[PDB]
């Protein structure tokens, strides 16, 4: 109302990530607010952000590629919504294993996805990523 | 170079365009 | 004369003289020709954060030079 | 009734800002009328100036073949609302871009639009207080930024406005040549019947001793600097008159 | 996309005379004094003016074969064909002379010597030998000198008459 | 899924040039950023696109009705969203059917165009 | 007498910064004089430095509340008029008690500002 400060990175993917069709889960909900909280998106364009999370929740890259060490911590474990919900997510029983899902999924993602993503010029490339994002948007 | 070897409403639209925008350049110069 | 062996260029020879010729003029008639002679003049790059970053590359006050 | 304030109140804050703007149509009345001298004592400085860089060249050529950093200097005016005057010029400046382009622009409009726009061109800018007189002093301020931001330049370019009438704001260019190519040129003006008008001129030149040639150079290249900022000036005053009383009369309308 | 240079817009040009041309008897010679992009005097007929330039003094007359003359700061003289002379003083600039009958004398400043004040000048070259013996560098003691020639030169032009 | 991108991106040029619009009557359109020019640019050209000569008002326009299929409605304003047809100029889409209608007219006006540039040049 | 003159400045303050903000939004705030801009920076200090936490809001503003004395507030006010702390971040005095409540936020906001400086300075 009134320079790329934190607040001011962090502020525009939280709206963007407010834009929903359907209702969320929860624990799907809270992880991408958590992880958008902490800078995990700070080197994800604000076009991407819902191709971001859509990879988060209805996919894992950790698993993809062969780099996941986490023991229980999973997006595809639906049961975690009422572990998360007692204990928080910032304590140390989920905390540690929640910010190693984070850091593999943001290496990951910036990696394979982002740099391809970046360097698309063709016409039918450009139109098949705008049908994307779109809908991704209108999935998570 | 192996593309060589073996190997239309849209085309009108871009033909237009190209003569359109030939004119608009053409008319710069004189 | 031995300004040039200085490394001073004939411009900035130029400005001083115009100083000092606005100097001698009387005080009744300083105030016009003195407004021709005020360095009033900087050069400056946007700075990372949003700020100025001033250039030192070229003197702005006579007594610099 | 709130509904009917709310009017009232948008209707107070029309008044409040045909108050400000019609401020600053004085202001900028009296500034054009201080710098309205210009206009009758212009048109005789630059005149060996002409002989020394009036050289109607083609636009491609020019161009095409640079090997050497092409420098340009566009005019801006510190403060908006001047009107289209800096519109214009980002677009022939866009025009013109290039792979040796490098951009000096003036003005706080310049910097901050040159900055965004071609980042790697821009180097860095000069400011001006518009408090005192435009004087010799800029001028080489800005000739001498100009060269250590590229001292094997192929050319500095200048583009400003020309203040035609008080209706009429052309774009004007001052291409200078640096001194290498300058002194080819000039010698080949004296060598020969070509470049006619300028054959005693290169002649008399040529005579005299380098550093005066270099000095001739320098100096000349100031007071065109000189004639274009104090032109871009008298066009900015006399565009901000124009464009505040459109301003003046759409919030009249209102 | 082609700009105009802004030399079209001026349209009081430089006439040169072919060299392969008769000759003409010039009793007037047209100056144009000029200061930071402002003409004191425009194609102004005159007697004769004198310049004090790097090498020495020049009376240019009409006629004058053409020539380039360095100004240092000086007084300069114009003497009208009425027999009325007006003196000013420039700091420093160029001269061109035409051998077609016209001189543009352009100046970084030219100021009429009426307006310099001696008691002003004299005192600021006491006070710049002072600062010449404090300046720091021969730099510092180069601009310091360049001050007190334009003053002693300031000086000697009003004391002249 | 075309369809709907496409009338969501127009509805979201639409709103913004309408907000823009504010700004440029009190002001003027040159105080504006750079980026927003372009956005009031497409934007006016959108607006002058919807509009359509009916085959009822021949009278009233003075002009012969368009019928314009959905296939084309969609693929013409979603070129005109990517930005291809810039360089075309904004009366060309006024009163006119389809992206083909659009480029005939900006053909005609080219023409008339260079014709009016070469009688000044030839007034020389 | 001290509590009248304080209260009627900073209403005179206020009533003031309210007419220089049409001139901000038009001119900007680079046309503003040495003078305006004073009373600029002052008096949107005093525009926070007004707002206070609750001990019943906790929840809503997540922090505790204060309980501030009648002279402390006077006094407070009565140098950021004179600008006794014009060098004070503006923030400062955001959600805050006392003026000893400012100058510790102060100093927490300048300790913070220098671990990210530090961290900048790595990288
Ligand atoms: O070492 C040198 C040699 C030559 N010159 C200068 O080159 C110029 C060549 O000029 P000319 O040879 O055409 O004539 P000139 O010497 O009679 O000219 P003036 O001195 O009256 O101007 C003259 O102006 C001369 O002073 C120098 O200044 N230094």
């Amino acid at each position: 109302a009134d320079v790329q400060t934190i607040p001011m990175i962090r502020g525009a993917r939280f709206v963007a990530l407010f834009n929903q069709k359907q209702p969320s889960y929860f624990m799907n909900a809270i992880v991408s607010l958590y992880a958008c909280l902490n800078g995990y998106l700070d080197d994800v364009k604000v076009q991407y952000v819902k191709f971001y999370e859509y990879l988060l929740v209805h996919r894992d890259l950790g698993i993809m590629y062969g780099t996941a060490k986490n023991k229980f911590f999973y997006m595809y474990v639906q049961e975690l919504n009422y572990l998360i919900r007692f204990f928080t997510l910032n304590s140390p029983i989920l905390h540690g294993e929640l910010e190693e899902m984070l850091k593999q999924h943001t290496h990951l993602f910036l990696q394979h996805y982002q740099s391809k993503m970046n360097a698309i010029k063709s016409e039918k490339d450009v139109k098949a990523l705008k049908n994307l994002l779109y809908s991704c948007k209108r999935a998570v | 170079e192996a593309a060589e070897r073996n190997p239309t409403g849209d085309n009108a639209r871009d033909r237009l365009l190209k003569e359109v925008l030939a004119l608009q350049a053409r008319i710069n110069q004189r | 004369s031995s300004w040039r062996d200085h490394g001073i260029s004939y411009l900035k020879y130029l400005n001083v003289c115009t100083e000092t010729l606005h100097s001698t003029v009387k005080e009744s008639r300083r105030a016009k020709y003195e407004r021709w002679s005020k360095p009033c003049y900087t050069a400056q790059r946007p700075d990372g954060a949003g700020g100025q970053e001033t250039i030192d590359k070229v003197p702005i006050h006579t007594k610099d030079y | 009734s709130g509904k009917l304030r709310l009017y009232k109140e948008k209707l107070e804050g029309y008044n409040r800002f045909y108050s400000i703007v019609k401020t600053i149509k004085m202001v900028t009345l009296a500034k054009y009328r201080a710098a309205q001298g210009r206009i009758r004592t212009r048109d005789f400085s630059l005149r060996y100036t002409e002989l020394a860089f009036s050289k109607p060249q083609a636009s491609r050529d020019a161009v095409v073949a640079a090997k050497n950093a092409l420098v340009y200097i566009p005019i801006t005016t510190n403060r908006g609302s001047c009107g289209a005057l800096n519109s214009n010029i980002v677009r022939c400046i866009d025009s013109v871009v290039s792979s040796k382009m490098v951009l000096m622009p003036v003005g706080k409009r310049g910097i901050d639009s040159f900055s965004k726009l071609y980042p790697d061109e821009f180097r860095y800018g000069i400011i001006n207080d518009m408090k005192e007189s435009m004087h010799f002093g800029y001028a080489t301020f800005v000739i001498e930024n100009a060269y250590e931001v590229s001292k094997d330049a192929d050319r500095y370019q200048v583009i400003f406005n020309r203040f035609v009438s008080a209706g009429v704001q052309r774009n004007a260019v001052y291409n200078i040549p640096s001194y290498e190519k300058w002194k080819e040129d000039l010698a080949d003006a004296a060598s020969s019947d070509n470049q006619k008008n300028r054959y005693l001129f290169a002649n008399a030149l040529q005579n005299e001793e380098e550093q005066l040639i270099r000095d001739f150079f320098d100096f000349h290249a100031a007071l065109a600097v000189l004639n274009a900022v104090g032109e871009n000036e008298l066009s900015e005053q006399a565009a901000r008159l124009v464009a505040v009383e459109g301003q003046l009369t759409n919030i009249s309308s209102l | 996309h082609d700009l105009p240079e802004g030399f079209e817009f001026m349209e009081h040009k430089v006439v040169n005379k072919d060299i392969h041309a008769p000759h003409e008897n010039l009793e007037t010679l047209r100056l144009t004094l000029t200061r930071q992009d402002e003409f004191l005097l425009r194609e102004e007929p005159v007697k004769c003016v004198t310049v004090t330039g790097t090498n020495g003094e020049y009376g240019i007359y009409p006629g004058h074969a053409y020539k380039i003359v360095q100004l240092n700061p000086s007084p300069l003289t114009v003497e009208y064909t009425d027999g009325t002379t007006k003196k000013y003083f420039v700091s420093g600039g160029f001269a061109h002379i035409n051998n077609e009958g016209s001189c543009d004398v352009n100046t970084v400043e030219c100021t009429l010597l009426d307006d310099l004040d001696l008691a002003i000048a004299e005192k600021e070259l006491a006070a710049q030998q002072a600062a010449l013996g404090s300046a720091k560098d021969d730099k510092a003691k180069s601009v310091v000198e360049i001050r007190i020639s334009v003053i002693e030169a300031v000086i000697a032009a009003l004391k002249h008459h | 899924v075309d369809h709907y991108n496409v009338a969501q991106d127009v509805v979201q040029m639409l709103t913004k040039y309408r907000e823009l619009q504010d700004i440029i009557a009190v002001l003027g359109i040159d105080e504006l950023s750079e980026e927003d020019k372009l956005i009031v640019d497409r934007a006016r050209k959108l607006v002058k696109f919807l509009s359509q000569p009916f085959q009822v008002a021949e009278v009233f326009t003075g002009m012969t009705g368009h019928y314009v299929q959905l296939d084309d409605t969609i693929d013409s304003f979603s070129g005109l969203l990517m930005g291809t047809y810039d360089q075309v100029p904004e009366m060309a889409f006024y009163m006119v059917g389809g992206i083909n209608s659009v480029l005939e007219k900006a053909k005609k006006m080219a023409e008339e165009a260079a014709e009016l540039e070469k009688m000044r040049r030839a007034r020389v």
